[PDB]
């Protein structure tokens, strides 16, 4: 259940 | 939340063309005058056996990591896009989870060598027969002929970046909970693309462009061919495929 998107969304 | 949200003027339509073509000259991965430069690099006959002779789980494992690779770029191209960080975070991963494929098979066309039908991987170009191994020679030949078909269309920079745009905001991918606000940036990115095919004269591609449900097959197969590797490699999908990979092709 891996979940990179909302991180590389959430990274500024 | 966003200018490109309600209807945009000429100049405000101007100013999304220079927007669109700036964020993807930022994330374009690879410079087009560095690809077109390594054409003449291609991989030997000893070079092609060796590749041929890797195991379907080695070769499939090398491109599902350098896919995430591209993907990632694309990720950054859509959050520099006008518009697209205002949406809400279940449309931005409806978006991407739909379109960052689509969008790296679109990309991919500027890797690829018309003349000699190859495509740049792993430092070199090299023909589809380099990845026999995969054993999913249907797949790889469909986007060997579609990167041939956009490669026939000679794509500027700036084309490729506003139509990049509009293959990632789409209103009508299913999910989407603020569709009116994806159909009026759809719509402002649609008059950015044609306006600047109209000030270049190369209005005569719009009749040439894919349908939507080419990319839509070429995704499919890809998710199909997928789900038989994983099949008969499961340990290797969980323990060595890039987590970001797996949210977007295998369900987590
Ligand atoms: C897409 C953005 S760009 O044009 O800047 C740009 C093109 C090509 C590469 C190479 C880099 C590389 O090789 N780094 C080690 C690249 O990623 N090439 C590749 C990868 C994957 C495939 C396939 O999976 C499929 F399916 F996408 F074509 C394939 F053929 F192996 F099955 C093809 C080419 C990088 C950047
Ligand atoms: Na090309």
């Amino acid at each position: 259940k891996h979940k990179i998107l909302h991180r590389l969304l959430q990274d500024s | 939340e966003n200018l490109y949200f309600q209807g945009a003027s000429l100049t405000e339509i101007e100013h999304l063309v220079q927007s669109v073509c700036k964020s993807y000259r930022e994330t374009c991965q690879l410079r087009l005058e560095d690809l077109l430069r390594q054409r003449s690099n291609i991989f030997s006959r000893e070079e092609v056996t060796g590749y041929q002779r890797k195991s379907m789980w080695e070769m499939w494992e090398r491109c599902a990591h350098h896919l995430t690779e591209a993907i990632q770029y694309v990720v950054e191209f859509a959050k520099r896009l006008s518009g697209f960080m205002e949406l809400c975070q279940n449309d931005q991963i409806v978006l991407l989870k739909a379109g960052a494929m689509e969008v790296v098979l679109v990309r991919m066309c500027r890797a690829y060598n018309a003349d000699n039908r190859t495509v740049f991987f792993e430092g070199k170009y090299g023909g589809m027969e380099l990845f026999r191994a995969l054993g999913c020679s249907e797949l790889i030949s469909s986007i060997f002929d579609f990167s041939h078909s956009l490669s026939a269309l000679h794509f500027s920079e700036d084309e490729i970046a506003l139509y990049t745009a509009l293959v990632l905001i789409n209103a009508h991918r299913p999910g989407l909970q603020e569709k009116r606000k994806v159909e009026q940036l759809q719509y402002n990115l649609e008059l950015a693309f044609h306006h600047h095919l109209c000030k270049t004269h190369r209005q005569s591609i719009l009749a040439k462009l894919p349908p939507k449900g080419k990319l839509r097959s070429l995704c499919s197969q890809h998710v199909e061919r997928l789900q038989i590797f994983q099949h008969l490699h499961p340990i290797v999908v969980q323990a060595a495929f890039p987590p970001l990979y797996k949210e977007l092709f295998s369900g987590g």
